[PDB]
C-alpha cells in the first residue's frame, strides 16, 4: 500500500506543479500587458507656470 | 393600566389583530410546519388530523379567491383550542432527551 | 412527488363549475368592490405610516438642506 | 350518498338567454 | 452657490404624442450652421439625417456640398479636399481638442450632439443659458476671457453671449429675434439628441393603443379560466 | 400514457412545468420570478443584439453606441429595452427579494442562498453592463467600484490592479468588462437553473405560511396565464419606460465623453446601487465601509438564522408586518440620500437610516418574532 | 342563433380553422390598426410633421 | 411503410386531409404574413394600398 | 448575414458575438446529448445488452 | 448550540484537532506555493531562486 500510495503521490506532485504552471499563466495573462506597462513610469511630466490656481 | 389581566387584555388584542380569526383557522393550525411539528401532526387522534387539514383547505380556498369568512364564523379567542401543544411538548420533551444523552 | 401521493385527507368534497358556464366577472359591484375596499382598509394602517414617516424626514432633509445653503447675513454682517 | 346536492350556482351562472326556444345545444355553442 | 433651476418652459414636442416641429428644427439647423458651427462641433450627425426630418434629399446634396472636407489619400499619398457628400459628417471647427482650446481662451467648447441630454434640465437648460447673460452682480468678479451667465454652473463662462437680434436671417422669413433664435437651435439640438423622436411617440401610440386593447382581454382570459376554482365551493362531511 | 410521460425532455418538462402541483392561494409576488426569467431572456436577446454592433474600446465604444442609436435600423429601441430592461430587472429582484423575506420564503435554506449568489452575480453583471458605454458616469463608477477593492489590507492595491488591466481604467479594463458581462447572464442563468432544482424538491410556498398539499394545483390552466398577464403587465411597464420616459432612471452624464482628468461634480452609481452607496458614506473608515456594504448584502443569509418566529409568514405577524415596512422605508431613503449629495443633512440621516437598516434586521426583528411568541402564549 | 353561435359553428369548431381566422384577422387587424394609429398620431401633428412641409 | 398499405389506413388519410389542407393554409398565409410578401400581397384587398 | 454589400466590420463584429454565444448553446445541446443517452446507456464494442456486467 | 455543551462533543474535538491542524497546514503550505507570497518562502532553506 505504501508503494502504491507513493505513485498516487509522485502523480499528484506533478498534476499540482502543471496545474499551478497553468493558472499562474493565466491569471498573469489577466494583469498588464507589456505595451501597458511600458508606458508607466517612463513619461516624466514636464509643467510650466499655470498662474495661480491648480491645474 | 397594569394588574395582571391587561396582559391578557393586550393578548387578545393580538389574536384578533392576527388575521388567522378571519379565515377560520385555529392558532395551531398557523405553527410552521418543522419536523417536530410533522411528527406532532402524525401523531394526532385521525378526527383532529381531518379537521385540521378541512380549515386549512378551507383557509387556503379562501386566501386564493381573496375573501373572508363571515363575522360570525371567526374563531373565537375565548373558544379556541390548542389541539397540537401537548402532542409538540412531548415531541420536543423526546427529541431535548435524546440531545442530552447524545452530549453526556 | 407526483399529485397521486402528496397528502391524506379524509370526506372532503368539493363543487366546481365549468369556465364558460359561469361568468368572468362576478359580484363587480356587490362583492368585488367592497372586498378591495376592506382588504385596502384593513393593510392601509399597517403600511401606510411608514411611508409617511418617509415623507416626513425627505421633506424636512430638503427643507434643511436647502436651508442650509441660504444663510450667513450676520457673517458679513460684522463686516 | 344522497343528502348531497350541489348548492346554488344561481349567482356565479352567465345570463342564459330566456327565450327558451334556444336549446342547450345552441345555448352552449354560443357562450 | 448652486446654479440656478432653469424654469420648464413649454415645448411644443413636450406632449405624450407631440412631435418636433420640422420648420423649427430646420430654423435652428440654419443657426447651427452660421453661428454654432464656428466653435461647436457635431460629430455624430452626417449631410444625411436630413433627408427625412427636414431638408429633401437632392436639397440636403445642395447644402452638403457648400462645404470642401479632406478625402482619403489619392496617387502619390495625398490627402486633397473634397466638394463634399451626404455622408460627410458636419465640419469640425478645430482639428483637435488643443486647437479648440487656444482659440477660446483655454476653454473647450462642448461637442453639441448630445449638449442637449448632456446637461441636467435638458434642452430647457441651453436656452435659459442661451437667454440669461446679466451682467456680475454686485460683488462678484471674473477674468476677461469669462462672462458671467446666471445659468451656467460656476456663473463665469467662457462664451461670449452667441446670439443676439438679427444676428442671422431665416430662410422662412419669421422674425430673427434672439428668443425665437434660442428656441430654434435648442430644438434643433433635441432633435441631434434625438432623432428618433417622431418614430419614438409613433411606437408608444401604437402600444398604448395595443396595450388598452390587450390587457383587459388577457385579464379576461385569466378570470375566465381561473373562475373555476374562484367559485368552487368545497364542503366537510365527517361520518 | 401521453407524450409527456415518455420522452425524458417532455418527462422534465411535465413534471417541472406543465404538471407542477403549486398552491392555489399563491399571490400576484410570487409572480416575479417568471418575471425574472423573463427579464433574463429579454436582456440575453438584447444584449446580443447590442453587442453585434458594440466595439469594446477606450477610444471607440461611445462613438459604437452612437452609431447603434443613430444608425442601426431600430437600434435605439434595442438599447433603450436593454437599459430600461435592466432597471426592470434590478425592480423586480428587489420585489421577489421582498416577497422572500416577508413569506418566510428564507427558510428554504439552499434556494436562499443559490438566490443570493445569484443576487451578487447580477449586481456584478449590471455595473460592468453600465461600465460598457464609456460615458462619463461610467468611468468614474468603474473607478470607484473598482477602488473599492484597494480597502484589502494586503492584497489591495495588487488585486485592483490586476483588475484594471494597468494603472488605472482604460481600453483593457472596458474589454475585460465587456468579455465579463457577455459571459456573467448564462452563468446566472445555469444558477437560476440550480435555483429551480433546489426549489422543488420542497415545492413553492404559499402566503399563509401553512403546507398546501390539501390545495395543490397542476401549473400549466393556471399559472401560465397567471403568469402570462403578469409578463404582459412588466411588458407594459418597460415599453412604457423605453417609448415615453427613455432617460427617467437614466444620469444625464453618460451622453458626455469619459475624460480621465476632470470629474463630475455628482459622481453617482446607478439607482439600484444607491442604498449600497449610502453604506459607504455612512462608515468614516474606508474599511469598514466596504465591509459595511459586504455585510448590508450579505445579511441576506444571516436572515434564515435570525427567525425565532413560530410562524412562517408575516401576515399572521401584525407587529413583524409593521418593522418589514419600517425597513422597506428605510431602504427607500437609503436610496434618496445615495442619490442626494454629501451635506450636512443628508449624511447624518444616512448615517442613521443605515443604523436602522443594520439594526431591524438584526435586533428588532428577533426581539419583535419572540414578543409576538409570548403574545400568542406558546 | 347568435352571431356568436354561428361563428362557433362555422369556424371556431376545428382548432385549423380557428388559427387560420385568428391569421387573417392579424393581417387585416395589423393593416387597420397600423392606418388608425398613424391616422391618430398625424391629426395631432399636423402642421409639425416633414410630410405636409414637403409638399 | 408496408404495414401502413391498408385501406384503413387510406380511410384515416382521407379524414385527415381537410385538416392537412387547413394547416397548410395556416402555414402559408403565415408565411405571406410575416414577410409581408409583397409579390402575394398585392393581390389581397385593402391590403394592396399599404404597398 | 454580411450587414452590407460585402463582408467587413459589420460582418466581423456579428461573428464575434455568434462566435461568443454560440459554444454555450453547445453546451447546454450537449447536456441534452447526454440526458437521451442516459435514458439507455452507453454501448459497448460487442454490440450486446451489457446489463450483466455493468460497472 | 446548547446541544453542543457536554462532553463527549468535546473528546470530539480532542480527536480531531490533529486532523484540523494537518488540514490547515495543507490550506497554508498551498496558499503560500500557489501565490509564491516569498514572505515567507524566503525562510525556507531551499526554495531561495527568488533572488
Ligand atoms: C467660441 C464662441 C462660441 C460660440 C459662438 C458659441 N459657443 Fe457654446 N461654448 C463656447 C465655449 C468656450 C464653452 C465652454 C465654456 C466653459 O466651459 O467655460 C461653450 C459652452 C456651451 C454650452 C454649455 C456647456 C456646459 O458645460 O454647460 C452650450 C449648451 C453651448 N456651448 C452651445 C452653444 C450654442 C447653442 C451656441 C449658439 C450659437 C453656441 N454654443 C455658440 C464657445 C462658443
Ligand atoms: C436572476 C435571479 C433569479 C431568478 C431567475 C429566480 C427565479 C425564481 C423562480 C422562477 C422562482 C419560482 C417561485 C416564484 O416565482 O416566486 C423562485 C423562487 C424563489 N426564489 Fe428566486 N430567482 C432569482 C433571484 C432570487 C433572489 C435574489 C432570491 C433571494 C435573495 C431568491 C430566492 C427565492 C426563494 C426563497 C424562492 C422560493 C419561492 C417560494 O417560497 O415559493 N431568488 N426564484
Ligand atoms: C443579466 C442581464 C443583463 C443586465 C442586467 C445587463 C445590464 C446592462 C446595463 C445596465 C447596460 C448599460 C445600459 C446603458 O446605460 O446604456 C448594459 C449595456 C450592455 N450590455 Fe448588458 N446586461 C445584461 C445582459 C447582457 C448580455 C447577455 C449581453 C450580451 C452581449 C449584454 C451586452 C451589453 C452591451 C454590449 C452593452 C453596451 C451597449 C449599451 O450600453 O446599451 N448584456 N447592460
Ligand atoms: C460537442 C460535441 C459532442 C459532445 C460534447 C458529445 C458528448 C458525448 C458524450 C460525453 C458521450 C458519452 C459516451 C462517449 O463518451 O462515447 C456521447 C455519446 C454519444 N454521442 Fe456525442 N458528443 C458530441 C458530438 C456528437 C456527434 C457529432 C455525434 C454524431 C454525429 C454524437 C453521437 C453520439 C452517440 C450516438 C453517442 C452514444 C454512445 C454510445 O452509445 O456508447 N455525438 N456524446
Amino acid at each position: 500500500k505504501g508503494f502504491s500510495y507513493l505513485v498516487t503521490g509522485v502523480t499528484t506532485v506533478g498534476v499540482a506543479y502543471a496545474a499551478k504552471n497553468a493558472v499562474t499563466q493565466f491569471v498573469s495573462s489577466m494583469s498588464a500587458s507589456a505595451d501597458v506597462l511600458a508606458l508607466a513610469k517612463i513619461e516624466i511630466k514636464l509643467s510650466d507656470i499655470p498662474e495661480g490656481k491648480n491645474m | 393600566s397594569a394588574s395582571g389581566k391587561w396582559l391578557d387584555g393586550i393578548r387578545k388584542w393580538y389574536y384578533n389583530a392576527a388575521g388567522f380569526n378571519k379565515l377560520g383557522l385555529m392558532r395551531d393550525d398557523t405553527i410552521y410546519e418543522d419536523e417536530d411539528v410533522k411528527e406532532a401532526i402524525r401523531r394526532l387522534p385521525e378526527n383532529l388530523y381531518n379537521d385540521r387539514m378541512f380549515r386549512i383547505k378551507r383557509a387556503l380556498d379562501l386566501n386564493l379567491k381573496h375573501q373572508i369568512l363571515p363575522k360570525e364564523q371567526w374563531t373565537k379567542y375565548e373558544e379556541e383550542n390548542f389541539y397540537l401543544e401537548p402532542y409538540l411538548k412531548e415531541v420536543i420533551r423526546e427529541r431535548k432527551e435524546r440531545e442530552e444523552w447524545a452530549k453526556k | 412527488r407526483e399529485f397521486g401521493n402528496l397528502t391524506r385527507m379524509r370526506h372532503v368534497i368539493s363543487y366546481s363549475l365549468s369556465p364558460f358556464e359561469q361568468r368572468a366577472y362576478p359580484h363587480v359591484f356587490t362583492k368585488g368592490i367592497p372586498n378591495v375596499l376592506r382588504r385596502i382598509r384593513e393593510s392601509f394602517f399597517r403600511v401606510v405610516p411608514q411611508f409617511v414617516v418617509f415623507y416626513l424626514i425627505y421633506t424636512w432633509g430638503t427643507e434643511e438642506f436647502e436651508r442650509s445653503k441660504r444663510k450667513n447675513p450676520a457673517a458679513y454682517e460684522n463686516d | 350518498h344522497t343528502d348531497i346536492k350541489v348548492p346554488d350556482f344561481s349567482e356565479y351562472r352567465r345570463l342564459e338567454v330566456l327565450d327558451s326556444t334556444k336549446s342547450s345545444r345552441e345555448s352552449s355553442e354560443a357562450r | 452657490d448652486l446654479e440656478l433651476h432653469p424654469p420648464s418652459y413649454p415645448w411644443s414636442h413636450r406632449g405624450l404624442l407631440s412631435s418636433l416641429d420640422h420648420t423649427s428644427i430646420r430654423r435652428g439647423f440654419q443657426v447651427y450652421k452660421q453661428v454654432c458651427a464656428s466653435c461647436h462641433s457635431m460629430d455624430f450627425v452626417a449631410y444625411r439625417h436630413l433627408v427625412g426630418v427636414c431638408y429633401t434629399e437632392d436639397e440636403a446634396k445642395e447644402l452638403a456640398a457648400e462645404v470642401e472636407v479632406q478625402d482619403g489619400p489619392n496617387e502619390d499619398g495625398e490627402m486633397f479636399m473634397r466638394p463634399g457628400k451626404l455622408f460627410d459628417y458636419f465640419p469640425k471647427p478645430y482639428p483637435n481638442s488643443e486647437a479648440a482650446r487656444a482659440a477660446n481662451n483655454g476653454a473647450l467648447p462642448p461637442d453639441l450632439s448630445y449638449i442637449v441630454r448632456a446637461r441636467h434640465g435638458g434642452e430647457d437648460y441651453v436656452f435659459s443659458l442661451l437667454t440669461g447673460y446679466c451682467e456680475p452682480p454686485t460683488g462678484v468678479s471674473l477674468r476677461e476671457g469669462l462672462y458671467f451667465n446666471p445659468y451656467f454652473p460656476g456663473q463665469a463662462i467662457a462664451m461670449a453671449p452667441p446670439i443676439y437680434t438679427d444676428v442671422l436671417e431665416f430662410d422662412d422669413g419669421t422674425p430673427a429675434t434672439m428668443s425665437q433664435i434660442a428656441k430654434d437651435v435648442c430644438t434643433f439640438l433635441r432633435w441631434a439628441s434625438e432623432p428618433e423622436h417622431d418614430h419614438r411617440k409613433r411606437m408608444g401610440l401604437k402600444m398604448l393603443m395595443m396595450m388598452a386593447l390587450l390587457v383587459p382581454l388577457v385579464y379576461t382570459i385569466k378570470r375566465h379560466k381561473w373562475s373555476v376554482l374562484k367559485s368552487r365551493k368545497l364542503a366537510y362531511r365527517p361520518p | 400514457t401521453p407524450m409527456r410521460k415518455t420522452n425524458p425532455l417532455m418527462k422534465l418538462i411535465n413534471h417541472s412545468f406543465i404538471d407542477l402541483p403549486t398552491p392555489s392561494n399563491i399571490s400576484a409576488w410570487w409572480n416575479f420570478g417568471s418575471l425574472l426569467g423573463a427579464c433574463l431572456i429579454l436582456q440575453i436577446t438584447t444584449g446580443l443584439f447590442l453587442a453585434m454592433h458594440y466595439s469594446p474600446d477606450a477610444s471607440t465604444a461611445f462613438s459604437s453606441i452612437a452609431h447603434i442609436t443613430r444608425d442601426v435600423n431600430y437600434g435605439w429601441i434595442i438599447r433603450y429595452l436593454h437599459a430600461n430592461g435592466a432597471s426592470m430587472f434590478f425592480i423586480c429582484l428587489f420585489l421577489h427579494i421582498g416577497r422572500g423575506l416577508y413569506y418566510g420564503s428564507f427558510l428554504y435554506s439552499e434556494t436562499w442562498n443559490i438566490g443570493i449568489i445569484l443576487l451578487l452575480a447580477t449586481m456584478a453583471t449590471a455595473f460592468m453592463g453600465y461600465v460598457l458605454p464609456w460615458g462619463q458616469m461610467s468611468f468614474w463608477g468603474a473607478t470607484v467600484i473598482t477602488n473599492l477593492l484597494s480597502a484589502i489590507p494586503y492584497i489591495g492595491t495588487d488585486l485592483v490592479q490586476w483588475i484594471w488591466g494597468g494603472y488605472s481604467v482604460d481600453s483593457p479594463t472596458l474589454t475585460r468588462f465587456f468579455t465579463f458581462h457577455f459571459i456573467l447572464p448564462f452563468i446566472i442563468a445555469a444558477l437560476a437553473t440550480l435555483h429551480l432544482l433546489f426549489l422543488h424538491e420542497t415545492g413553492s410556498n404559499n402566503p399563509l405560511g401553512i403546507t398546501s398539499h390539501s390545495d395543490k394545483i397542476t401549473f400549466h390552466p393556471y399559472y401560465t396565464i397567471k403568469d402570462a398577464l403578469g409578463l404582459l403587465l412588466f411588458l407594459l411597464s418597460l415599453m412604457t419606460l423605453t417609448l415615453f420616459s427613455p432617460d427617467l432612471l437614466g444620469d444625464p452624464d453618460n451622453y458626455t465623453l469619459a475624460n480621465p482628468l476632470n470629474t463630475p461634480p455628482h459622481i453617482k452609481p446607478e439607482w439600484y446601487f444607491l442604498f449600497a452607496y449610502t453604506i459607504l458614506r455612512s462608515v468614516p473608515n474606508k474599511l469598514g465601509g466596504v465591509l459595511a456594504l459586504l455585510l448590508s448584502i450579505l445579511i441576506l443569509a444571516m436572515i434564515p438564522i435570525l427567525h425565532m418566529s413560530k410562524q412562517q409568514s408575516m401576515m399572521f405577524r401584525p407587529l413583524s408586518q409593521s418593522l418589514y415596512w419600517l425597513l422597506a422605508a428605510d431602504l427607500l431613503i437609503l436610496t434618496w440620500i445615495g442619490g442626494q449629495p454629501v451635506s450636512y443633512p443628508f449624511t447624518i440621516i444616512g448615517q442613521v437610516a443605515s443604523v436602522l437598516y443594520f439594526t431591524t434586521i438584526l435586533i428588532l426583528m428577533p426581539t419583535i418574532s419572540l414578543i409576538e411568541n409570548k403574545m400568542l402564549k406558546w | 342563433a347568435t352571431l356568436t353561435s354561428k361563428l362557433y359553428s362555422l369556424l371556431f369548431r376545428r382548432t385549423s380553422t380557428f388559427a387560420l381566422t385568428i391569421i387573417v384577422g392579424v393581417m387585416f387587424f395589423e393593416r387597420a390598426f397600423d392606418q388608425g394609429a398613424d391616422a391618430i398620431y398625424d391629426h395631432i401633428n399636423e402642421g409639425k410633421l416633414w410630410k405636409h412641409i414637403k409638399h | 411503410v408496408t404495414r401502413f398499405l391498408g385501406p384503413r389506413y387510406r380511410e384515416l388519410v382521407k379524414n385527415w386531409v381537410p385538416t392537412a389542407y387547413t394547416w397548410g393554409a395556416v402555414g402559408a398565409v403565415g408565411l405571406v404574413w410575416a414577410t409581408d410578401w409583397r409579390l402575394i400581397l398585392d393581390w389581397v384587398p385593402y391590403i394592396n394600398g399599404k404597398f
